[PDB]
């Protein structure tokens, strides 16, 4: 969903130095696992969580602030 | 769609040249009353008579 | 004489079309209408005599572009 | 001469700096109405865009129309924003805090929206084609029809106060609200707030497929802030209507029991802590109202014109009337007169 | 009517200028209304105040000549 | 009784569809008669000019204003008459003469609005009432919208009648700018000695008078009676008349005034040459309209004048009304109608009325005799009881322009019988239909009192005398 | 739970009429000096509070309780000369 | 609640009868009327639809000899009842002015004022007023009765003063 | 269709009809007549059975009929 | 000097500041960028507003009333009912011509196939 | 604070600058704008006066009502030596604060109720009037 | 009776009482005060403020300038009234109108600090608040329990004052 | 209202006290400038000698 | 009683020479309304009372309903020419 004990849960969880990059780069609360890393440096992540819509499960974090 | 535009007319066709020639004289006064007209409503760059003259030579055709 | 009679779509008054449509009102009453359709016209018949029925097929999900299956389907039909 | 230039920027970093965020909430609800997210990508939690939208907006040009007296076409954004920015004077924030108290409250606050009209039949005279003269008159003559009933109601609230000053209302209403009693009062009042307010349960005159691309005039610019912001303090000022005179006003409850339990005597604490709850009480009363206006918004369609007319002069009015038969009559029954 | 009204409802500035000129109709019969003239002259001082125009503008003309 | 018709009414006519017009006028009709029939008695709330100040200082019913009040309700019965039966049963007379919906409202809005006039002691009970009424004319002659020359007369009435609406509220102003009232007991002979309000007052009369056709403003309403239809013509050609001049007679605001008298005499003046030259009957209808005002701006002068101004009223609204639904009868005789609305214009029209009755000649000749005095009619006493009060109080210089109006007067309105008995080359031997019984019959009564009336010119003095003094 | 979004610039809003009613409080009591408002101006008390202001010396609603009167109470008391009104 | 305070002609005839009132109260002017007065409120009633059934006798609207609708012998009842209650309350209320024959209800008035009088209340009730707005509400219903042919109006007051003698 | 039946052929029938069809007549019309009759009938109850009015507020000083008696104290 | 006459002053200022920074911050200002014979209406346009002046107008007129209700016990009362009493009757003279209905010429042709 | 003398004669002049363009001017509606400013001068004439009330009545109805329906209509068009302060007083009769507007409604409803009757039917005439004219029933 | 102007001047003239009144010992009580002892001048002083509009009434014309032995006369019991509840209870009648300082002077705002005075008033100077007019049956709006309108913020020292009144028994 | 009531006539003593000093003072002042030449200054413009507030008063 | 009269007096030249533009005959006809207005209430308060308040209501709504009749009146003489 999109409540507010999920998100405040996982800026729990994930730590707010990323939080705070995270909210500047997305506005969301994700909070994954680290699957993998691209050739061109990008950190994928796959989120467990129970409370999560459809296709909303694993996203990236870029390395430029001016990616695409 | 039972009534038509404003202008528009039932095609027909007439039997005989001279008929054809009364509706064409008829056409081209059409065109000429309706020519200020044209100039106004098309904004366009030049005068009448030009307007004039084309409908005349095209009908010299 | 007539009525002061308007285009009712150019660009985006019914969406998904561009419904170029003259109406006629009197009293906000049509009393007459006249909708001018061809501002879509690609003119697709005129290339489906040049083109195989194999490759004839696409263009014809391209007409009806919200229910493509069912132009498929009477084509292939 | 200074406590009072505070006195009034504080009051507008109050309205005017909120009602921005109020059309940035307008999205947000809508978004989560129809199962989507809201503004994200401008802000932190995506707030602010409302002064992205304005910045951007003050930096486009003043294209201007060839039949538009270009005068006209300034008074009419200007008149119509500072008609519902006059409008702030007697909304009460607690007991008697308005920025300047005088004793005919309602008749100002109701000349004010009966000026509100005359911006928008000004507005689309300007550019004088023939669908733009003509939706200005559809519009006008919707925009008087309801504000006859909006203006309509105001006396009969009174019949309950008789006194035109706006924060004695709230003092009479201490002993009990006037929505509960008066509950149908409150539905038709609710349409009625709509109907005045460019709603598009009602407004049907934005509508662009109607009109050669006309919503109004397209005139935008530092223009198209003006009548916008002016449609949104229109908003919530018929909001804060519908908050004193039919709503709980600032109050809550009793809360005397609360603070002779808090503090020893008073002190400019206990006139925070007051203040604070007096106006949290007409802020939550507001608040829950200006999410109502999207409420409705969402969930309808609009109307045809001869629905608009047949809507007020038919199935409204009447009633109208005959609760001006049942009030002085229930006044009548008992003393019950009241005085000033 | 609204004849001895005020702006509050109560009576105006000359009330008392008009009830005297009343009592002064009440008692009296035409051909006899001439001793009602300064009954009716104290009324007309309320309302205009010539009288008292002309008081002060004779003062202030000698407060300017000295 | 005028309220509660009318809140009835138009219910009744909101609830009712368009082929009742005749019937709801009919049914006023009767509804008037009872009203007079049924409640005449209320001359017995007095016995010795017994005066009454009702609704608090703000109305005022006496002997004289009760008489009005009945007179106004005789007419309507009159015009209402007019309305609600057929002339003929014919084509021509169903589209011509057929009301509108909102009609009969509207004259009974205008008997509310002449009757609270003349019963009103207030001033603003004053300007309420011709604010009333005028909004009443403007409506009824506008209310036959399709026809050109009603609204432009409509327009041209609603001007001067706004001008006279600020006029008159501007010397309402005036007066309560140097006074503390209202109402008219402040004058009483003695702030007339010590203070002027001769120019105030003066300006009030002007502003009253001048919806009549006084003759500074004199064009403008002659215009408007020639461009109405014939019908509406005969109502407001009459009470704004004897509306406001019953109220302006009742309290004698303008005693020995210089200007009135002046514009009396240029009133008879140009009305009587004004009816010199014309050919179009409503011009001349109305140029003898303006001069019987003529007189009324006369009787306005005086002191103490409720016979002269009583008895010529009941003169003018019997003779003057009269002389319109003759004209009304002669249009079936003749041979060129044009304009639905208007069918005779032209004086001509009636060449031959003698070769088709000798009747309805000679009903029109005594009532032409009777707006000239001649001595054996009603309209005659007239004339006599004004130079009665004329000379009673020495206006002398204008008695003698009363009678040089007077023979001017009669030069013209002899005009009609010029025309009315010629020859006419083509006589009727035959028409298949009547004219509808009881509205030819109103006729026969309304000149059976002009000629017959001279014989209760004993008794209405003997009322006079008992009853309003 | 709820949708928190949406109801955060509610809470904005929330949070500046709130913030607005505390200063507006704050303002009118520095300004009354330690009273309350006055929420109806009568014509009763408008004479009141101007024989108030001359009575208690200088300052707006001191409110003193005092048996008889100062010295310039006799003399401190005004009229209002209003203009010609043309 | 029963001072006049105000300055009242007393017993100032209308006509040769003695008076009683100078407005009767709209209750009393129903409870003092003679039984031939309630045969004008009926004739009256009868007046109108026959007098449509005449009107439409000497000259018919289109030709032809019809009766009306039912519709307007309903509403010519309804005015026809309005004008038999406007005789009604017309021709009451004069004897109370001693301008017609004062016979019955001055033995009548010498009734039931006594009756009140000896039961110890108002000689005319009280009022739901202050008596300043009792003086103006009977000032607006004074001598009402003329000009019944503008406008009705009544008393329905009960204020104290009445030209009586002296209460 | 529910055209017309006609108020005079049987009124309560077409009070159930209009209350049927045309509810924005009739139920404003009823809040309407529901206000003067019983503003008529119910107050003389309430004086009768729930209570009597209030005293009348007074409007200015209220002035006794006397004499201007002898009153003595403070003189001096 | 108060407050209140300084906020109905400030705000058509305030209102010019944000009316001259656009022509302070805009550019290119203004580029190069029939109706013969009709208009049309019906009586339910026109006749709204000319309607409302009056159902407007009762509003101020029933507003001194209002105020002074206390003192017009059981009497202002009577006489402002009969007042609505008449107003309410002239609204009801509209409704029954139905003077805002704006109906259509669409009809489906009631009359049948009378043949032969 | 000796230009707070001259306020009314600020009012004055502005209002005869102002009927001059009523009077002078090219558009009809020109003419109707310079008008509605000619209402609020007096409005403001109205509140500097001492009638503070009024000024608010007349914007309720002036340029409320019957400006704005001017404007309505014309649209629909086709194609185009005193100088003595006077001394007042404080006296302590009146005890609460039956304004003007109060007495208002204590005059037109006990002493002149009949004036609003009849208005009544001023106001009924302002309704039939236009379905009178502007309607053609069938 | 009139209000103020577009721009009025205050203006105020340093003259002196002239020959014949003597001098008194004027109110120097602010409004709060005065309106909370106003039933106690009103019910001590009855007679003489009758006296006074008596004697105003009479004197049509003279008005002001005949009856100045009696303005000497009645402010003089008035101030009696109030120098002997400055010696009397002014504590609480103070507390009073420390109370009723706020409120806009409404009067509903202060009920419990009322009673409190009622007792103190009646129990020293022995006068009472007594509303005249008030028929018979008709509970006095200061003696009933349960008001409808009960106040806003009640002032923290007269409800422990009130308290106290409980605990001493003097209620 | 009856609080009100009472303290009306407390006020309206002094408010005549004030009337009466004002006036005989203002009256007294226009007797200081008339001194000299002679005029009435205490002759009242009423033809009913009361007392009465004076009005109208020269601009300062 | 400068402004009312300058209102009034300028509103009737207005009237008179300017005929042929028929709806500024309305408007100066209704700047007359103000006038009398202008005058009448000042006379109310100088005079201390509201008996000229009680005229100028009415003549408010006078104004007001002579604004909506006349109205229609010009919507007729419109209505059966063109322009």
């Amino acid at each position: 969903s999109s409540s507010l004990y999920r998100v405040l849960r996982n800026a729990w969880e994930v730590g707010p130095r990323s939080y705070w990059k995270q909210l500047n780069s997305i506005g969301d609360t994700k909070s994954g696992r680290l699957v993998g890393t691209d050739i061109y440096g990008n950190k994928f992540y796959e989120t467990d969580h129970q409370d999560e819509i459809h296709l909303r499960t694993r996203y990236v974090e870029y390395k430029e602030k001016d990616y695409d | 769609a039972i009534i038509a535009t404003a202008f528009a007319e039932t095609v027909k066709f007439s039997g005989s040249k001279q008929e054809l020639q009364k509706r064409t004289l008829a056409l081209y006064r059409q065109f000429l009353r309706g020519a200020p007209t044209f100039a106004d409503l098309y904004e366009v760059q030049f005068s009448i008579p030009t307007i004039r003259t084309k409908i005349r030579q095209e009908f010299e055709r | 004489i007539r009525a002061f009679t308007i285009n009712f779509g150019p660009q985006h008054p019914a969406a998904h079309g561009v419904l170029r449509l003259i109406l006629e009102l009197s009293g906000e009453e049509i009393i007459r209408s006249d909708p001018h359709v061809g501002l879509l016209h690609r003119g697709t018949e005129k290339l489906i005599e040049y083109k195989t029925y194999m490759q004839a097929l696409p263009y014809f999900d391209r007409l009806d572009y919200v229910s493509m299956m069912t132009n498929e389907q009477v084509f292939s039909l | 001469m200074i406590i009072n230039i505070v006195e009034i920027l504080i009051f507008l970093v109050c309205v005017l700096f909120s009602v921005a965020y109020l059309t940035v909430a307008e999205r947000k609800t809508l978004a989560y109405m129809q199962r989507r997210l809201g503004p994200n990508f401008v802000g932190y939690y995506g707030l602010l865009q409302a002064f992205a939208d304005a910045v951007k907006l003050l930096l486009k040009e003043i294209v201007l129309p060839k039949e538009s007296n270009y005068i006209i076409l300034v008074i009419s954004p200007l008149i119509t924003l500072i008609t519902a920015l006059i409008g702030w004077v007697v909304i009460p924030l607690g007991p008697g805090i308005t920025l300047g108290e005088l004793n005919l409250g309602i008749l100002f606050s109701l000349a004010i929206g009966s000026l509100g009209v005359f911006g928008s039949l000004l507005s689309g005279w300007s550019s004088n084609s023939k669908y733009s003269l003509l939706g200005s008159i559809r519009s006008t003559a919707q925009l008087i029809s309801y504000e006859l009933i909006l203006t309509s109601i105001f006396i009969i609230i009174i019949m309950f106060v008789s006194s035109l000053n706006i924060t004695t209302i709230i003092e009479t209403q201490r002993v009990v609200w006037y929505c509960i009693p008066l509950l149908p009062l409150l539905l038709i009042f609710f349409i009625a707030s709509v109907a005045e307010t460019a709603r598009p349960p009602f407004d049907l005159t934005e509508s662009e497929s109607e009109l050669v691309a006309g919503y109004f005039t397209e005139y935008s610019g530092s223009p198209f802030v003006f009548f916008f912001l002016a449609e949104y303090s229109n908003i919530i000022l018929i909001s804060a209507f519908n908050g004193y005179l039919l709503l709980g006003g600032y109050l809550s409850f009793n809360y005397s029991y609360l603070f002779n339990i808090l503090f020893n005597d008073y002190s400019y604490v206990s006139f925070l802590f007051e203040g604070l709850i007096n106006s949290s009480a007409y802020a939550i009363k507001l608040v829950f109202l200006m999410f109502s206006f999207i409420w409705v918004r969402a969930a309808f369609p609009r109307f045809t014109y001869d629905n608009l007319i047949n809507f007020c002069w038919i199935i409204l009015l009447p009633l109208l009337f005959g609760i001006f038969l049942i009030i002085p009559s229930t006044l009548y029954i008992f003393d019950s007169f009241p005085t000033l | 009517t609204a004849a001895g009204i005020s702006l509050t409802g109560g009576r105006n500035r000359c009330f008392s200028e008009w009830q005297s000129f009343m009592h002064c109709t009440a008692k009296t019969d035409a051909k006899s209304r001439a001793q009602c003239l300064p009954n009716f002259e104290d009324y007309m001082e309320c309302l205009h105040h010539t009288k008292e125009k002309a008081r002060l503008r004779e003062i202030e003309s000698v407060l300017k000549q000295k | 009784m005028l309220i509660l018709a009318i809140i009835s009414l138009i219910t009744f006519v909101s609830m009712s569809k368009l082929s009742d017009n005749r019937a709801i006028i009919r049914l006023i009709n009767i509804y008037l008669i009872l009203v007079l029939v049924l409640d005449s008695f209320l001359y017995l709330l007095f016995l010795n000019n017994q005066t009454y100040t009702v609704m608090g200082e703000l109305l005022i019913f006496n002997s004289f204003t009760f008489y009005i009040d009945m007179l106004i309700y005789f007419i309507m019965i009159v015009i209402s008459s007019l309305y609600g039966y057929n002339l003929y049963n014919n084509n021509l007379y169903k589209t011509l003469f057929e009301p509108k919906k909102e009609l009969i409202i509207l004259f009974l809005i205008n008997i509310l609005g002449a009757l609270l006039i003349v019963h009103s002691n207030d001033f603003i009970t004053l300007f309420v009432a011709i604010e009333l009424q005028s909004y009443s004319i403007y409506l009824i002659t506008a209310i036959y919208n399709s026809s050109y020359k009603a609204s432009k007369a409509s327009m041209l009435y609603f001007f001067m009648g706004g001008i006279l609406s600020i006029l008159i509220a501007y010397s309402i102003n005036t007066y309560y700018s140097v006074l503390n009232s209202y109402t008219l007991h402040s004058l009483d002979s003695l702030i007339i000695n010590t203070l002027d309000l001769n120019l105030i007052l003066i300006a009030l009369s002007l502003g009253l008078l001048f919806k009549i056709g006084i003759a500074p403003l004199h064009k403008w309403l002659i215009s408007i009676y020639e461009n109405t239809p014939i019908l509406i013509t005969i109502y407001i050609s009459l009470i704004p008349k004897i509306s406001i001049l019953s109220y302006l007679v009742l309290s004698n605001i303008s005693i020995n005034s210089l200007v009135i008298s002046i514009l009396a005499i240029l009133t008879l003046l140009v009305g009587s040459v004004g009816g010199l030259l014309q050919i179009k009957i409503k011009r001349l209808l109305a140029f003898s309209g303006l001069t019987n005002a003529g007189y009324m701006m006369l009787l306005l002068l005086l002191n103490n004048n409720e016979f002269s101004y009583l008895y010529y009223i009941t003169q003018y609204s019997i003779s003057h009304l009269a002389i319109f639904m003759i004209i009304i009868f002669s249009i079936y005789y003749i041979n060129y109608i044009n304009n639905q609305y208007n069918p005779i214009i032209y004086v001509n029209q009636l060449k031959g009325l003698i070769h088709d009755n000798a009747y309805l000649v000679l009903s029109m000749a005594i009532v032409v005799f009777s707006f000239i005095g001649i001595p054996p009619l009603l309209g005659f006493f007239g004339k006599l009881n004004i130079l009665m009060s004329i000379l009673n109080n020495g206006y002398y210089f204008i008695s003698i322009v009363l009678i040089v109006a007077s023979l001017i007067s009669a030069l013209y309105y002899l005009y009609l019988l010029n025309v009315s008995i010629q020859d006419k080359n083509n006589i009727l031997i035959n028409s298949n239909e009547t004219v509808s019984s009881v509205l030819s019959y109103i006729l026969s009564s309304l000149i059976i009192l002009i000629t017959f009336g001279f014989i209760y010119n004993s008794l209405i003095i003997d009322i006079f005398n008992v009853y309003f003094n | 739970a709820i949708p928190f979004e949406a109801l955060l610039p509610y809470g904005i809003i929330f949070g500046l009429l709130t913030a607005g009613g505390g200063a507006m409080q704050v303002l009118h009591v520095y300004r009354n000096g330690g009273v309350r408002d006055r929420f109806a101006i009568d014509q009763w008390d408008s004479q009141m509070m101007e024989r108030d202001l001359r009575l208690n010396g200088g300052q707006g609603r001191k409110q003193v309780d005092q048996a008889t009167a100062p010295e310039a109470f006799k003399h401190n008391h005004v009229w209002k000369s209003e203009r010609p009104l043309i | 609640s029963s001072t006049p305070l105000v300055k009242t002609s007393v017993n100032y005839s209308y006509g040769d009868y003695p008076l009683i009132d100078a407005d009767p109260h709209f209750k009393r002017v129903v409870g003092y009327m003679r039984p031939s007065d309630y045969g004008v409120i009926g004739l009256a009633t009868a007046a109108l639809p026959a007098g449509i059934c005449f009107a439409e006798w000497l000259d018919p609207v289109k030709g032809k000899f019809a009766r009306p609708s039912v519709k307007f012998l309903r509403v010519a009842t309804m005015l026809g009842f309005a004008v038999g209650f406007g005789a009604a309350y017309a021709r009451s209320s004069l004897r109370f002015f001693g301008v017609t024959e004062n016979a019955r209800e001055y033995k009548k008035d010498e009734a039931q004022m006594a009756a009140r009088k000896a039961a110890g209340l108002e000689p005319y009730g009280t009022s739901s007023l202050t008596p300043e707005l009792q003086e103006i509400a009977a000032k607006n219903s004074a001598h009402s009765i003329a000009g019944l042919f503008i406008f009705p109006w009544f008393n329905f007051v009960n204020h104290p003063y009445h030209g009586r003698e002296q209460k | 269709i529910n055209a017309n039946p006609g108020f005079w052929n049987g009124p309560f029938r077409y009070l159930r009809w209009s209350a049927h069809n045309r509810p924005h007549l009739f139920f404003a019309f009823a809040i309407g007549i529901a206000g003067p009759v019983a503003a008529l009938t119910l107050t003389p109850l309430r004086r009768k059975y729930l209570y009597p009015d209030h005293s009348p507020l007074p409007q200015s000083y209220p002035l006794p009929q006397r004499a201007r008696e002898g009153l003595t104290g403070f003189d001096d | 000097m108060n407050t209140f006459i300084i906020f109905i002053i400030l705000i058509p200022i305030v209102g010019f500041a944000l009316l001259a920074v656009n022509i302070l911050l805009a550019v290119y200002k203004p580029y190069n960028e029939f109706n013969q014979t009709r208009l049309a209406f019906n009586a339910a346009f026109i006749l709204v507003a000319i309607l409302f002046l009056p159902f407007d107008l009762e509003i101020s007129t029933l507003l001194p009333y209002v105020m002074s209700i206390y003192l017009v016990s059981n009497y202002g009362f009577t006489i402002v009912l009969l007042f609505l009493l008449i107003l309410i009757i002239g609204f009801v003279y509209e409704i029954n011509t139905n003077a805002l209905k704006i109906n259509k010429h669409n009809k489906p042709n009631t009359d049948s196939l009378i043949y032969k | 604070m000796y230009l707070t003398y001259y306020f009314i004669e600020i009012t004055i002049f502005l209002a005869i600058l102002c009927t001059i363009f009523i009077i002078s001017a090219k558009n009809p509606m020109v003419s109707i704008l310079y008008m509605i400013a000619l209402f609020v001068i007096a409005a403001m004439y109205l509140y500097l006066i001492g009638l503070g009330i009024f000024s608010l009545l007349y914007i309720m109805i002036y340029i409320g009502a019957i400006a704005v329906l001017f404007l309505f209509i014309i649209t629909l068009l086709d194609i185009n030596g005193n100088d003595y302060n006077t001394i007042i007083t404080q006296d302590w009769f009146n005890i609460e604060n039956t304004t003007l507007l109060t007495t208002i409604g204590n005059v037109l409803l006990t002493n002149n109720a009949f004036i609003l009757l009849v208005l009544a039917i001023v106001l009924l005439l302002g309704i039939i009037g236009p379905i009178s004219i502007t309607m053609k029933h069938k | 009776p009139r209000e103020a102007a577009a721009h009025w001047v205050p203006f105020e003239d340093k003259a002196n009482m002239p020959d014949n009144v003597p001098d008194v010992v004027e109110v120097g009580a602010t409004s709060a005060p005065l309106l909370s002892a106003s039933y106690f001048i009103g019910a001590k002083c009855k007679p003489y403020n009758d006296d006074f509009m008596l004697c105003r009434e009479e004197s049509q014309g003279s008005g002001a300038i005949d009856c100045l032995k009696e303005g000497r006369r009645v402010t003089r019991c008035a101030v009696s009234v109030i120098e002997d509840i400055n010696k009397s209870c002014l504590d609480e009648f103070r507390l009073h109108w420390q109370c009723l300082e706020q409120n806009n002077h409404q009067l509903s705002g202060c009920r419990k600090a009322e009673a409190l005075l009622n007792k103190c008033v009646f129990t020293k100077l022995n006068l009472e608040k007594k509303i005249p007019g008030l028929r018979p049956d008709e509970e006095p709006v200061f003696l009933k329990k349960d008001p409808w309108i009960k106040p806003a913020v009640d002032d923290f020292k007269s409800v422990r004052a009130y308290a106290e009144a409980k605990k001493n028994g003097t209620l | 209202l009856w609080a009100r009531i009472y303290l009306m006539p407390l006020l309206q003593a002094e408010e005549d006290r004030q009337t009466v000093r004002r006036s005989i003072a203002q009256l007294e002042r226009e007797k200081e400038i008339m001194k000299g030449t002679g005029f009435d200054v205490d002759k009242s413009v009423y033809n009913d000698g009361k007392f009465h507030a004076p009005a109208l008063m020269i601009p300062p | 009683m400068f402004i009312g009269t300058i209102i009034l007096v300028l509103s009737f030249l207005g009237f008179v020479f300017n005929r042929r533009n028929i709806i500024l005959a309305f408007i100066c006809l209704e700047t007359m309304l103000l006038g009398i207005n202008l005058i009448l209430l000042r006379n109310s308060v100088l005079f201390d009372d509201i008996s000229g308040s009680l005229f100028a209501i009415v003549i408010i709504i006078l104004a007001g309903v002579e604004s909506a009749i006349g109205l229609s009146l010009l919507v007729s003489y419109y209505r059966l020419r063109g322009v």
